[PDB]
């Protein structure tokens, strides 16, 4: 297994701890969320194109579809906690402590 | 030598991962990863993924990455950060490098870091295949497959979109 | 929101469970869970409290990175296995992988954090349909991927979740919380006696269900949140409170009660396994659980509280919700012990 | 799948593509087509568990096409001992190795 | 876990075609109708012995075969041929569009003299 | 080998022009996320012109035109429920 | 009658550039159910090839694949170079 | 006008496949030659560079299978020198 | 009037003419007369390897024909 | 020899866009009943010269609170990107003859967002960030009509190869068969071009783009012929109708007051979205229904 | 109660948590005397 799996599967993993590790910037924190799935989104056209499995190279675009979707999601979320209490701040991510 | 230019696209794709992972201001962790954006296309591209590194470019890079821009340009906190605000930062931002730049050197040491996964540090060239590929290109009529042979993403994907639109309007309409 | 748009927007939330459960590709999984996602955010957000957005949040966070992690469970076992049907999977840190992303969407480990939390600030009715439908999608991928689990993970994340969903229940005062730490708790029996036969994991999975949608409905028509709110019940729903307790030794397992017909053919079956400490353990802290059962069981019909004279209002209006379906939760859910081969009904 | 519906409704949904080795655009095969088809048909309707164990050899081979760690590998062996030895005034290339 | 066997030099060493791609093209109609005998063979070989080494008889039979074809037609109108095909190669795509009025120049002696 | 130095020879001479002139002397959020939302469905829609050229053209006529139509219904969704009216 | 022409004529006179759009969605909708051409479309279609014709072996039996390429039998494209 | 011009350069397109089918066994018996003769003096080099290394048996099978594989494109070329491996890895990518 | 608007068009358009009119010149002058093979897919890529490696002076541009076989 | 031809695509270009400010402001001249620039050269022959020339000379006023570093990036992707714009066009043969041209030139018209962007956020101004905020969301949202319009036509084409465009017109002008969408066109390549100290260049940038999208609708629907053996017929032809669709560009940035923004999101959603719809749908049957499918080689 | 939960408030009985102070962000604008439209 050569080293381009590798190098992008540390890419994920620090992106992966980048999202476990919230400095106060949800915003930040989403930005990661991306990332790391554009991580996965190459490691499946790497595998994909290298062993030319011609059905599935419809999947990594359909990757993006979604997790580009749902990071609408991630904003429309953030968007509206940010109107309440006026920033994305997760120092205030913690109203609901009880 | 581009014997290794692979090699130099996936090792500064991570380095920018490393730069906005680093938590920097949103604005400049949007900039860290769409330099990475643009590489991971390269990556792409040089084993021939013509549309799909594309596809990074215009729906991802020209795409979304352009409303978390925007969305920071909303936001705007009450101060705009930078690596250099944060002192935190810069300790993550020389951690990931350092970690990447050894364990890239035991990798073309001797070949065979076990960590997580045993592997190869290996040239990048050699996995390729040999065999022509006809008049067809691989990349594009495997995806051109969808409105024959994905005759069901077409409907789930439709239908997800389409429902993507409802709840982003619903949630934002404030009750 | 528009009643139209409510009802399709848990049709998808449906069919999102529904794709998980009829499909063998990998992929086509994952958008079950996406999609499934994607579309009970705005339940939570039906309301639009600042504190619903609090628990909309966290829920998002959680299960989007749940997602993402068991996205490269698919990839790394096609990295390493060339496949994508949902079989014994062929690769050991791509099925840790997938196992430690599917449990946080169930949530046993620490990763049961935000299923408290979340259902705090969401309503009552959007918490229901959050720990009773999709907690089974999640189950659904772990009964076909069992036979290739580490048997020394679940079982210790079993283990964890059983021990604290009973272990914070006990200093739980607002019922939402009770509940989502008591869902914990069982469904650390759930996780518990996967590796081995799942047809046991159905049936903790069908009889859990029926017995907390009793649960919570009762919840629903007493229209109470904290322990004082429903203690008050028995002024106006004096019988309500009474089927609420009697459920609460069902939620509990004490025969001949059904609640108790999980636990004992875990045990029955773990016991095969040459596996005895292992249930040891789980009869002993399931007590815990049956604690605060008897504690809120107290405030609510085993003894009587001090109402309010406004009280008196609501004795002359009579309640206008039907509740649907809720009289065969009830009897579905104390008295079907006698009934127990039914099981092989099951697989 | 859980409740397999395809099987009872006779409609396929995903079994199209969830292997490299079936039908596919314009009889294109995949890079690893032989042995695929060599596992799959090793192993129909013998068990998943039976399949771990009959069907390795067969596995094996299919699971080196898609890695090819042990040629990668063995050919960095071929390459360490090649410059391992040039560099000694050792063996020389000859024309057709540089042209 | 065996030996890979593998042909040697002397079945190798095999007279090669030395012509451009202008060059086949051009006559590749002509050329596929007639010296097809050989082709067919070492085509169904391929895919039904599936082992490259099997089919070496085959193979260099095709090429000796399209030797053949290529000197009998050099019997013949070759300078029709010349200038048609370093026509063809003018093109960036190497179309026929641009070279039908040479392409007839071409044919017409193969037409009746062949 | 050529495209790396298409993309370099450009950017360069950009550096050069900027360094002889430095040296020498909700509502508005909402229709962005619509525009993503619509993007991504313009993904599906790109690999059309290779999609048109399959066997089963009759299969394909059905999903690019369902493709379209779940486009008009989207922005038909939006556009009767307020939506794409921009706030004012 | 009166209603559909009445509301054709509302929607024309304030919303032009909507009917247009719905015409002609709802033209292109219906062609290729009724298309005289289609049958044609899927023939051309499958009448290119890029892929190699893999012979079959002569044993007898299929007296209708041809010998050779120029041979009578097998199928036949006229309808391609005329329409 | 459209509709005609494109039916014409269908049918060019036909002129020109069957033009390459034509020229496939050629090509094909031309690279099929080619690769395995390439790939007989790898192992030609393989004996001499691995002559003192303790159990090469020179050749290995690296599948337990009897049947042809088609080669890595890694282990075809190899030992050639740079221009060669870069030529052929991406050389169809990069080339316009 | 107007007509003085020409010598300021005509120097744009000679300067956006070059471009077009530099390209088509020295691929005639690298390639040698013919264009350069263009390679939209794998099949015109290697038939440029094969001309390469046929013309022994390793250069597809140069193009040997029936003077090549004797 | 490669880098002789990437210079002479990029010089007369920059010579060109030099000598288009005069253009810009002349041929508005006598549409102005004005004459335009004619005392510094010849007829202004040297105010291409004399504005590129002296605008390098000013100091490059940057305030404090902008950040050095996005101020300069922003307009140096400002024309990098707007550089390698002209690489793919067709003019007779392209200098790349990418397979997905199309998608490399669109791509790299969607990062043309991220210039005005940066250098609107950087400069930390309440005029500038709501003039970048605007601009941002105007330029994405007729990104979505300009790839939808580009599938429309370039499904008759056959692939996104910009080679093949000038096999498909031939005989007859695109025009012919999608002037609905060439009029949907002509407004989107308006709308994205921002068109109804270290600046020379960004205008220079937004000046070349002007030509090229002018240049990209020219090959895409004013066609024209091409002659293997002289491929200067081409150049001329090609370059003349780009120069008119230039022209027009001026010819209507001086015939009409602004948008508003309302309606500029107006104009686009709820008219030119839904009928770009139904064209797409248009354009995707008919190739179907006339079995007129073009080859994808 | 623990020292820790000494000050945790019991959740609204509405579960409408305080809304939170003025938000507004009613900018205020100088269109001109520097802008042509301001006509000086
Ligand atoms: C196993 C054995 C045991 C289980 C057996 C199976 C039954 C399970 C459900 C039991 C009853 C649950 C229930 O209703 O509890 C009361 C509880 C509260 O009821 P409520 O007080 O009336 O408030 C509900 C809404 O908030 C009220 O909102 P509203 O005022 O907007 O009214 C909307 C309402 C009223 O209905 C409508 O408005 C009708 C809309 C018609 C137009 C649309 C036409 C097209 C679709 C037609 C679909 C039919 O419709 C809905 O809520 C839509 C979802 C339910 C109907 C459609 C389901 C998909 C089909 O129900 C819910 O919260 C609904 C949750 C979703 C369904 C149940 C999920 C829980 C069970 C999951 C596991 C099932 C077993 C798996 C194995
Ligand atoms: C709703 C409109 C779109 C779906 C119906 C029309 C298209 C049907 C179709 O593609 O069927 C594919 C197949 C039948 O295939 P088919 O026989 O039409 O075409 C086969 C084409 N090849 C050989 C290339 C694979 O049906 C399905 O996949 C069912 C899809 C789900 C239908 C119900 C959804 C709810
Ligand atoms: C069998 C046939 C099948 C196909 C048939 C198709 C139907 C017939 C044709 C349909 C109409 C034509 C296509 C649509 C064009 C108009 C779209 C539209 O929204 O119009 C209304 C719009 C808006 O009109 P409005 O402001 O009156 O409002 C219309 C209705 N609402 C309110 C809903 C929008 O018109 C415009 O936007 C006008 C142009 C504004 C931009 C300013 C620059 C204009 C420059 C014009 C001169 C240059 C032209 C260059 C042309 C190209 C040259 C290469
Ligand atoms: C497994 C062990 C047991 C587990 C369950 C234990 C449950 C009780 C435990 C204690 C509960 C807390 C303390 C008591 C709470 C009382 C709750 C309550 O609401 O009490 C007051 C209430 C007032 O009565 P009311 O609602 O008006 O109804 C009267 C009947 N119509 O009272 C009621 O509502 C009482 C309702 C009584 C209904 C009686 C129905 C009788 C039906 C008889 C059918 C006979 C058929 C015979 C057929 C013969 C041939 C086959
Ligand atoms: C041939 C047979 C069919 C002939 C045509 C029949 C249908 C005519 C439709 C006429 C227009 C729709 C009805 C109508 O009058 O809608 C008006 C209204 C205008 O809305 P607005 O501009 O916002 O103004 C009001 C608020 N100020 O409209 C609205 O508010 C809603 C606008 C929705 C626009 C949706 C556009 C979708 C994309 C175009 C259609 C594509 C094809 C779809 C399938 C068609 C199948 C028939």
């Amino acid at each position: 297994m050569p080293l381009v799996y590798m190098n992008i599967i540390m890419a994920f993993a620090i992106a992966l701890a980048g999202l476990l590790m919230y400095r106060s910037h949800l915003m930040s924190s989403l930005l990661c969320l991306e990332g790391m799935m554009l991580s996965l989104f190459i490691m499946s056209t790497l595998i994909i194109l290298n062993t030319h499995f011609t059905l599935a190279n419809m999947m990594p675009i359909i990757l993006l579809v979604f997790a580009a979707c749902e990071a609408a999601l991630g904003l429309s979320l953030l968007v509206m906690v940010s109107n309440t209490y006026g920033t994305d701040y997760v120092q205030n991510l913690n109203l609901l402590q009880c | 030598m581009t014997m290794y230019i692979a090699f130099i696209l996936s090792t500064i794709f991570v380095i920018g991962f490393v730069g906005f992972s680093s938590k920097p201001s949103p604005i400049y962790g949007g900039l860290g990863l769409i330099v990475s954006g643009g590489v991971g296309c390269g990556i792409v591209l040089n084993f021939g993924g013509s549309f799909l590194g594309l596809m990074v470019f215009l729906i991802y890079l020209g795409g979304m990455l352009v409303v978390f821009g925007y969305t920071t340009a909303m936001a705007t906190e009450m101060y705009p950060e930078v690596w250099v605000s944060n002192k935190t930062v810069f300790g993550a931002f020389v951690s990931g490098l350092m970690m990447e730049f050894c364990m890239v050197y035991y990798a073309l040491k001797e070949e065979e870091v076990e960590i997580i996964f045993k592997f190869n540090g290996l040239g990048d060239w050699v996995i390729y295949d040999t065999g022509d590929s006809g008049f067809f290109s691989e990349e594009a009529m495997g995806i051109a497959a969808l409105y024959s042979y994905g005759t069901w993403l077409v409907i789930v994907t439709g239908w997800s979109l389409l429902i993507g639109v409802v709840v982003i309007m619903e949630i934002t309409r404030g009750n | 929101m528009n009643p139209i748009i409510y009802t399709t927007l848990i049709m998808t939330v449906m069919s999102g469970t529904m794709l998980v459960m009829i499909s063998s590709h990998w992929l086509l999984i994952w958008i079950g869970f996406e999609m499934n996602l994607l579309a009970m955010i705005p339940v939570l957000m039906k309301n639009f409290n600042p504190r619903a957005t609090e628990a909309a949040t966290k829920y998002f966070l959680t299960q989007a990175t749940a997602s993402m992690m068991l996205m490269m469970a698919i990839i790394i076992n096609l990295l390493y296995s060339g496949q994508w049907t949902i079989t014994k999977m062929f690769n050991p840190v791509a099925m840790t992988m997938m196992t430690m992303a599917l449990a946080m969407k169930l949530g046993l480990s620490p990763f049961h954090f935000w299923v408290p939390e979340v259902t705090q600030g969401i309503s009552l009715q959007a918490g229901l349909l959050l720990l009773t439908w999709q907690k089974l999608a999640p189950l659904s991928v772990l009964c076909q991927i069992s036979q290739s689990i580490n048997p020394n993970l679940m079982l210790t994340m079993a283990m964890l979740s059983i021990l604290i969903g009973g272990w914070g229940g006990l200093n739980q005062t607002q019922l939402r919380k009770i509940m989502a730490y008591s869902s914990i708790a069982h469904m650390g029996w759930m996780t518990a006696v996967l590796p081995y036969n799942t047809t046991m994991t159905i049936l903790n999975l069908l009889i859990y269900i029926t017995m907390t949608l009793a649960m919570f409905m009762l919840l629903i028509h007493s229209s109470a949140t904290t322990t004082l709110s429903l203690s008050h019940t028995w002024n106006k729903m004096p019988v309500i409170t009474s089927l609420m307790m009697v459920t609460l030794l069902s939620m509990g397992g004490l025969p001949p009660l059904s609640g108790f017909m999980p636990k004992w053919m875990i045990i029955q079956e773990m016991t095969k396994n040459e596996s005895i400490i292992m249930p040891t353990l789980m009869a002993m802290t399931a007590l815990l659980n049956l604690y605060f059962y008897m504690r809120l069981a107290y405030s609510s019909s085993l003894t009587m509280f001090p109402s309010t004279n406004n009280m008196k209002m609501k004795w002359q209006f009579e309640h206008t919700k039907q509740m649907k379906l809720l009289p065969t939760m009830i009897v579905l859910s104390t008295l079907v012990l006698p009934m127990t081969p039914a099981l092989s009904s099951l697989n | 799948p859980f409740f397999d519906v395809q099987k009872r409704l006779g409609l396929d949904l995903d079994r199209w593509m969830t292997i490299q080795s079936a039908e596919q655009p314009h009889k294109i095969p995949g890079r690893c087509h032989a042995f695929e088809k060599e596992w799959i048909e090793c192993a129909h309707g013998i068990g998943g568990i039976r399949a771990e164990k009959e069907c390795k050899i067969e596995f094996d081979d299919f699971v080196e096409c898609l890695l090819r760690q042990k040629t990668m590998k063995r050919l960095s062996a071929i390459k360490r001992q090649r410059d391992k030895l040039i560099k000694e005034g050792k063996y020389t290339p000859p024309p057709h190795h540089l042209g | 876990p065996g030996i890979v066997e593998l042909p040697t030099l002397e079945d190798l060493k095999v007279q090669e075609v030395k012509v451009s791609s202008s060059v086949l093209k051009a006559a590749a109609h002509h050329y596929g109708a007639q010296c097809d005998k050989p082709n067919k063979e070492f085509m169904l070989c391929r895919w039904e012995e599936k082992d490259p080494r099997r089919c070496l008889e085959e193979g260099k039979l095709v090429n000796q075969c399209a030797l053949d074809f290529f000197r009998q037609i050099k019997r013949h109108c070759a300078e029709p041929f010349t200038e048609y095909w370093t026509c063809i190669d003018y093109s960036g795509l190497q179309l026929f569009r641009h070279c039908r009025k040479q392409q007839a120049k071409f044919d017409e002696c193969v037409l009746d003299k062949l | 080998m050529n495209i790396m130095l298409t993309l370099l020879t450009n950017v360069t001479l950009a550096s050069l022009l900027v360094l002889i002139a430095f040296w020498l002397p909700m509502k508005f959020f909402l229709v962005a996320i619509t525009f993503l939302l619509f993007d991504l469905e313009i993904a599906l829609l790109l690999p059309l012109p290779w999609a048109s050229q399959t066997n089963n053209l009759k299969t394909m006529l059905t999903m690019a035109l369902f493709l379209l139509i779940l486009l008009a219904a989207s922005l038909a969704y939006e556009w009767t429920q307020k939506g794409l009216e921009w706030a004012e | 009658a009166g209603r559909i022409a009445s509301f054709l004529k509302n929607a024309w006179a304030k919303e032009p550039v909507l009917v247009a759009s719905f015409a002609i969605g709802g033209l292109a909708i219906i062609l290729p159910s009724l298309s005289p051409y289609t049958n044609y479309a899927i023939r051309i279609n499958r009448a290119t090839p890029y892929n190699y014709p893999v012979p079959l072996r002569d044993d007898g039996n299929m007296p209708d694949v041809p010998s050779h390429p120029q041979d009578p039998q097998g199928p036949s494209l006229e309808w391609l170079k005329n329409l | 006008s459209m509709m005609k011009w494109n039916r014409e350069r269908r049918r060019l397109q036909i002129e020109d496949f069957e033009a390459r089918i034509a020229l496939m066994p050629l090509f094909q018996a031309e690279k099929d030659r080619r690769v395995l003769q390439m790939l007989r003096e790898n192992l030609e080099e393989e004996a001499i560079i691995m002559k003192d290394v303790p159990d090469w048996k020179v050749g290995e099978s690296v599948f337990h299978t009897t049947r042809w594989v088609t080669p890595m494109m890694g282990e075809l070329y190899g030992l050639r020198t740079n221009e060669e491996i870069l030529s052929a890895t991406y050389g169809f990518i990069w080339y316009t | 009037m107007w007509f003085e608007i020409l010598p300021g068009i005509a120097v744009m358009a000679a300067c956006l003419f070059i471009p077009g009119m530099a390209t088509a010149h020295i691929h005639k002058f690298t390639n040698g007369g013919k264009e350069k093979r263009v390679a939209h897919f794998s099949y015109q890529w290697n038939l440029m390897e094969r001309d390469r490696c046929i013309s022994g002076v390793n250069r597809y541009h140069v193009t040997k024909g029936l003077e090549n076989i004797d | 020899m490669f880098m002789i031809n990437i210079l002479s695509l990029i010089i007369p270009i920059l010579l060109a866009v030099a000598f288009l400010t005069l253009v810009e402001r002349k041929v508005l001249g006598y549409m102005q009943l004005r004459k335009g620039p004619n005392v510094v050269g010849p007829y202004g022959l040297l105010q291409p010269i004399a504005d590129a020339l002296k605008l390098v000379t000013k100091e490059p006023l940057r305030p404090g609170t902008s950040s050095i570093s996005m101020f300069i990036i922003a307009p140096i992707l400002g024309l990098s990107l707007a550089l390698t714009m002209w690489v793919p066009l067709p003019m007779p043969y392209p200098l790349i003859n990418m397979n997905l041209g199309v998608l490399f030139m669109l791509a790299m018209s969607s990062l043309a967002v991220y210039s005005i962007l940066w250098s609107g956020w950087a400069s930390n101004s309440k005029y500038a960030l709501i003039g970048a905020l605007r601009a941002v969301a105007q330029t994405i949202s007729y990104e979505v009509t300009l790839a939808i319009i580009l599938l429309s036509v370039l499904l008759m084409n056959g692939s996104y190869t910009l080679s093949t465009l000038i096999t498909t017109q031939e005989h007859i002008w695109m025009i012919f068969t999608s002037w609905p969408l060439a009029m949907m066109w002509f407004i989107s390549t308006l709308a994205e071009t921002n068109r109804a100290g270290p600046f020379a260049m960004f205008f220079m940038a937004e000046y070349a783009n002007i030509i090229m999208m002018n240049a990209f609708t020219a090959i895409l629907f004013l066609g024209a012929s091409h002659d293997p053996h002289t491929p200067e017929l081409y150049t001329i032809n090609f370059v003349l109708k780009t120069l008119a669709l230039t022209i027009t560009f001026l010819w209507i940035r001086a015939s009409y007051p602004r948008f508003r923004y309302d309606q500029l999101m107006h104009l686009l959603w709820k008219s030119f979205l839904p009928l770009t719809l139904a064209l797409c749908m248009w354009h995707i049957s008919l190739p179907i229904m006339t079995a007129s499918i073009p080859p994808q080689s | 109660p623990t020292k820790e939960t000494a000050h945790w408030k019991p959740p609204p009985w509405n579960d409408v948590d305080p809304p939170k102070d003025t938000l507004v962000s009613n900018l205020t604008l100088n269109f001109g005397p520097q802008h042509p439209a301001a006509h000086g």
